[PDB]
């Protein structure tokens, strides 16, 4: 059902269609170091992915069905520069007919063209003047469907936002080359990334989505706040869904010393443009390996690890006395070399039992293999205390709703900006 | 029939000034006029105790405006009620009686308010205080009255107006002792602080607390027990009369030789009672408005409103006009430095009274600066840093910030005043209200000696017009009083420093003090037996209604026009005074 999807390959990009379409190359398109199928593409004339479809599948037909799917992280906007800008990323215009994908301030814009110049367009839009957001630098999983009787839809993370009729388009002849470049953007500095783009020649169903969604979302890997790969030995800041404007923190270091949730977060301001809170606030959560018998530094799912709280530019460990009062144990940081056999090894948790994916999940575990509990919050006396109870995993047997069990981990980005 | 009945009342008036003047005037008149002076300095304590705890309360409760005015007038309010009901109730249940529920009532909501933490909670107890402390003054007149025969009536009233003095002397003492210790912060409780300003409250509920253990020990008037038909417990009480005034004088052996007493004749259940104590109520209130006494409760009312209108309104305007002096020199000596360019300094201050424009920072770090008065304008910060700012009537407009960190620092949203943040954090924020809270130091203690001097040229006025109402008469003295407060309004004008308010404040209250003594005795003797604390809490009602429209007008008149205040003052204490010339003379008659 898939007639053109770009992936990767040994130093090169190749189409994992029957089809060989033909990928050309710029000579400053940049791509990660531990994701490297994912593509970034800047504002520069040379930063050009180009690709070449072949003259049999070349959409010119007149009730042609098609969609297609990507996924798309897009920085946050800084200034007023961005503001009323609406750039092109995907081009499939030829003789000002096709479809294309272009972005505005915190917009993301569907468009297709008929030989008639008539203009359709699709919008999904994102605040950015939210305190925790979870469009602004994330990956965020587009498909469009486009149905040349009924409409056309948009898709974000498998759910609908906006819908518009395109019966009046009566021809539309698309390029028979797609473009993947920024055009029309005044900022020298922005950029947008790109993974898992693919094409159909059929309008798929919310079933078929949901099913790629999940596909393409590799749960069987953990994934950090910008919606990466989480890797060892790599800082984190350290945020809790369920009570996310607070930060963890540390008072003292010992047994008696605990790890508590304070707030409130502070703010990062540039008037009229973002009012977001501060994400690099609290204590980095380093995570090292255990008993990992993967070569590389991804952490995946059901991988025993230890975890490293950086206190003061020094690094200490997560343990917890399993024999204490009540079912909750207070979590607690500890020096590496005296910890003794306090319970330290953590299970990290990616999807549920069924396999149904979820956020990052903590499960503490003894020497003997013995569930502990999930690692969450209690509060005491007015003080949100690091705990972990095996109450999470009695919500979970019950298929319950869990408050408390759910982490985030965010990584210093460039994309957001924020002075630490 | 009617005429029969008013036979039998005049009858009754008559035997009662005989067996009061066999009594004699003596031990138990003094013991009942220091309880129920405890009764009235308690009322006098209340007025002054949300004016001396609002500079604090504001701070402390995150009090807006539209909020420190409505806790302004919320002792009024409830005083407004209270006086009306516990008067109106007074005749059917007993002085005493009432009185002591009232008492009571005043005494619980202030222990109760010293504790509340919140605003609205703090509006509420306030004012059902105000409640309990309204029937104190109509109650104390008319039950102090019931046991003076007419030959120093006047005199023996007119002394009992010192009370209100002693009160407001004690209050000022005591928030010159107590609020300026802003160190105390007692906990109990995390969420909650307990500062000094709780304990003045504390100490202001006391004078209550010791009245209502007073006054637990004296009889209820005997009148009372006579119009509701009861016969012997009026003579009992009258007998107690007659014997501690005997054994005080010092002949314990002589007999009370009254035997038989006129007396009128009368002609689910708790709802019931309900019912009928409000219906009988109704009654005294709309015979108060009859047609034996139409005329002279129309006066009455004038006059009552009137008085009240013109001093509260005064009262109140010259503390605020003091304050708007001071507000004026303290902007005439501010300082302005146009223009500036500072560069690569850690550079804090302790600036007050400032006003810095057109400046230009650049990585400048500002750590550990108070800020009381200070006002940027016109300035670009640039890569600059601000830590441990402390801020005060502090304001940044037209300003522009570019890479700049606010590291603990109280400077909140509305300190920014059509500012431009350009990537600026604000990290670690300090805890404090979310609007601008003003802040009193020293003034306070001026404050209090403002106070201590307004409640003490009243004592002049106390002492010459308690000597004087029996020689000269109520209504010479009511007149002779308000006219001299409206020459002193007149005298308003040539004031405008702080000392010549101190001075015109001093002048006015000394003045007025006999005119409202006289108006207290006049409407003490003017109603009968039956209806005296019903009409006399009416129009004491009346007067707190008065005192709420003549605060708002006054004070909402300052730093205008002095023409104003002092044309409306005039001209309500002119129609005041010519109203009570109108109004018959009770001198030398007997307690109808
Ligand atoms: C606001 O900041 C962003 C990010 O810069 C970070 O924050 C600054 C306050 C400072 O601490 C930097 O060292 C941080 O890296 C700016 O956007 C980036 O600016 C850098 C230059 O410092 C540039 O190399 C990047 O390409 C920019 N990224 C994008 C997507 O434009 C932004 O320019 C700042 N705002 C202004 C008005 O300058
Ligand atoms: C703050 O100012 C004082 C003098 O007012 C100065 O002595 C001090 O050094 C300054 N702060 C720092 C940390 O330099
Ligand atoms: C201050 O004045 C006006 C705003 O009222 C503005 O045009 C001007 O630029 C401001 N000054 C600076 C230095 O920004």
């Amino acid at each position: 059902t898939s007639i053109l999807s770009i992936v990767y390959k040994k130093d090169d990009l190749i189409d994992l269609s029957r089809y060989g379409a033909k990928i050309n190359i710029g000579d400053r398109v940049y791509y990660d170091s531990i994701d490297k199928n994912q593509i970034k593409l800047i504002n520069l004339e040379s930063s050009t992915i180009e690709v070449i479809l072949k003259n049999a599948i070349v959409y010119n037909s007149m009730y042609e069905n098609f969609s297609t799917s990507f996924w798309i992280k897009i920085p946050k906007y800084f200034s007023k520069i961005n503001l009323n800008n609406e750039y092109t990323i995907i081009n499939c215009i030829e003789n000002n007919s096709g479809w294309k994908v272009s972005l505005n301030y915190g917009e993301i814009i569907w468009t297709l063209q008929d030989n008639k110049q008539n203009i359709q367009r699709v919008v999904f839009k994102y605040s950015q003047m939210v305190n925790i957001s979870d469009y602004i630098n994330r990956w965020i999983f587009v498909t469009i469907t486009n149905n040349r009787l009924t409409k056309s839809k948009i898709y974000i993370n498998g759910r609908l936002i906006d819908q518009k009729p395109i019966s009046n388009l009566g021809n539309i002849h698309a390029s028979n080359k797609i473009m993947f470049k920024l055009d029309g953007c005044r900022d020298p500095r922005r950029y947008i990334m790109i993974k898992y783009f693919n094409l159909f020649d059929k309008e798929l169903n919310e079933k078929e989505i949901k099913d790629l969604y999940d596909s393409q979302s590799n749960s069987g890997i953990l994934k950090d706040f910008w919606g990466n790969y989480l890797q060892y030995d790599k800082p984190y800041y350290m945020l809790n869904l369920f009570d996310p404007n607070k930060y963890v923190d540390v008072n003292n270091i010992g047994i008696r010393g605990y790890m508590y949730l304070k707030g409130p977060r502070g703010s990062v301001v540039t008037t009229n443009i973002y009012l977001n809170s501060t994400l690099y606030e609290g204590t980095k959560f380093i995570i090292k390996k255990y008993a990992s018998g993967n070569e590389d530094n991804i952490v995946r799912n059901n991988d025993r690890v230890y975890i490293n709280v950086v206190v003061k530019n020094k690094e200490y460990r997560l343990a917890t006395n399993a024999s204490q009062a009540g079912v909750e144990k207070i979590l607690s940081a500890l020096e590496i070399p005296d910890v003794g056999n306090l319970s330290q090894v953590v299970v990290m948790k990616s999807k549920d039992d069924q396999g149904i994916r979820n956020k990052c999940k903590m499960n503490l575990q003894d020497n003997n293999g013995n569930d502990i509990g999930f690692i969450g919050f209690h509060l005491y006396d007015n003080i949100a205390k690091l705990v972990a109870s095996n109450w999470y995993n009695r919500q979970v047997g019950k298929a319950s709703r869990t408050f408390g069990c759910s982490w985030e981990f965010i990584p210093v980005d460039d994309g957001w900006g924020e002075s630490s | 029939g009617e005429a029969q009945r008013r036979k039998e009342r005049e009858e009754l008036a008559q035997q009662y000034e005989a067996i009061l003047r066999e009594c004699g005037h003596g031990r138990f008149q003094w013991t009942l006029y220091f309880v129920l002076g405890l009764a009235l300095m308690a009322d006098g304590v209340e007025v002054f105790v949300v004016g001396f705890v609002l500079p604090s309360a504001e701070k402390d409760m995150c009090l807006s405006d539209s909020n420190k005015g409505m806790l302004g007038l919320i002792v009024y309010l409830g005083m407004m009620v209270g006086a009306f009901l516990w008067g109106g109730l007074a005749d059917r249940l007993g002085r005493r009686q009432c009185l002591l529920i009232s008492l009571s009532v005043n005494s619980v909501f202030a222990f109760f308010s010293s504790f509340v933490q919140g605003y609205g909670t703090f509006l509420f107890c306030r004012l059902l205080s105000g409640v309990g402390i309204g029937g104190s003054i109509p109650i104390v007149f008319s039950y102090f009255s019931e046991f003076l025969a007419q030959e120093k009536r006047g005199e023996h009233l007119s002394w009992l107006c010192m009370f209100w003095m002693i009160g407001g002397v004690y209050a000022a003492a005591m928030a010159w002792a107590i609020i300026p210790h802003y160190g105390w912060s007692f906990q109990m409780g995390s969420a909650y602080q307990f500062h000094s300003w709780r304990v003045f409250v504390l100490v202001c509920a006391f004078p209550s607390v010791f009245a209502i253990g007073a006054l637990t020990t004296q009889p209820e008037s005997p009148r009372f027990f006579l119009e509701n038909g009861k016969h012997d417990e009026a003579w009992m009480v009258l007998k107690q009369v007659h014997d501690t005034n005997m054994r005080a004088k010092g002949h314990p052996e002589r007999v009370f030789s009254v035997t038989h007493i006129k007396t009128i004749h009368q002609e689910q259940r708790w709802g019931v009672r309900a019912l009928s104590l409000g219906g009988q109520v109704w009654g005294n209130f709309l015979s108060c408005f009859g047609p034996e006494y139409r005329r002279i409760t129309l006066m009455m009312m004038g006059v009552w409103f009137t008085m009240s209108f013109s001093y509260y309104g005064l009262t109140v305007w010259f503390p605020d006009m003091i304050r708007h002096l001071q507000a004026v020199d303290y902007a005439s000596r501010t300082k302005v430095f146009p223009g500036e360019r500072v560069e690569h300094v850690t550079f804090n201050f302790t600036l007050e009274n400032q006003i810095h424009r057109g400046g230009q920072y650049f990585n400048d770090k500002f750590i550990g600066l108070r800020l009381k008065s200070v006002s940027f304008e016109d300035s670009l910060f640039e890569e600059c840093y601000f830590e441990d700012v402390t801020s005060s009537n502090t304001f940044f407009r037209n300003c522009t910030f570019i890479n700049t960190v606010f590291y603990n620092t109280d400077l909140f949203e509305y300190k920014f005043v059509n500012s431009r943040l350009i990537n600026s954090t604000f990290l670690h924020n300090k805890e404090g209200c979310p609007l601008d809270v003003t802040g009193t130091g020293e003034g306070a203690y001026m404050v209090y000696f403002v106070s201590f001097l307004g409640t003490l040229a009243v004592l002049p006025g106390n002492i010459v017009s308690a000597l004087l109402m029996d020689k000269i008469g109520r209504l010479r003295m009511l007149a002779g009083s308000s006219v001299m407060s409206c020459v002193s309004c007149f005298f308003l004008s040539f004031g405008n420093s702080e000392s010549a308010m101190i001075a015109l404040l001093c002048l006015f209250g000394g003045v007025s003090i006999a005119s409202w003594n006289a108006l207290d005795v006049l409407t003490v003797e003017l109603y009968p037996s039956d209806k005296r604390t019903t009409a006399f809490g009416f129009l004491n009602a009346l007067c707190k209604l008065a005192a709420v429209l003549g605060i708002s007008i006054f004070t909402s008149f300052v730093g205008i026009t002095k023409a104003a205040p002092i044309l409306f003052a005039s001209a309500a204490l002119a129609l005041g005074s010519s109203l009570a010339l109108k109004l018959p003379e009770t001198r030398g008659q007997v307690l109808q």
